[PDB]
């Protein structure tokens, strides 16, 4: 895989890495989910990325709690860059390019 | 919580919790609370 993302701790301490192979990756509390946190305040889908040919697409379904990205809201799309990192209340996810 | 319920926005009684959760957990934390569907 060329798309490769690391799990940011709370305590700040990087962990299990989660590779990007599906072309889609979705995070939130449903099972369907490709990442599944196990926190109440953690929307069913909270943010859903789109990978095509041309660039990484990050979307937020978080309508309760807005995914944060580079320290800043993403009410909208936003294409991903390698160096990005989404935030998700306390946790964040290192967004690295091959 | 059911994947199926309610989604209260975070607060600042979340984020304390999770602060001092931090605090009161150690290298435990190992097993945070992520899950991963696919293999890793």
């Amino acid at each position: 895989p060329t798309r490769r993302l690391v799990t940011i701790k709370r305590s700040g301490v990087d962990g299990p890495h989660f590779p990007l192979s599906l072309s889609t990756c979705l995070f939130g509390r449903g099972i369907e989910c490709d990442i599944r946190i196990q926190l109440p305040v953690v929307s069913k889908q909270h943010c859903k990325i789109e990978i095509h040919e041309q660039e990484a697409i990050l979307h937020n379904f978080s309508s309760t709690n807005p995914t944060q990205v580079n320290g800043s809201v993403i009410d909208e799309p936003v294409r991903l860059k390698h160096g990005d990192v989404i935030t998700i209340i306390d946790r964040s996810f290192r967004y690295e390019n091959e | 919580v059911d994947s199926q319920g309610p989604t209260p926005v975070c607060t600042p009684t979340f984020l304390e919790r999770r602060k001092s959760q931090v605090a009161e957990l150690n290298d435990d934390d190992k097993d945070d609370e992520i899950v991963f569907k696919q293999p890793i």
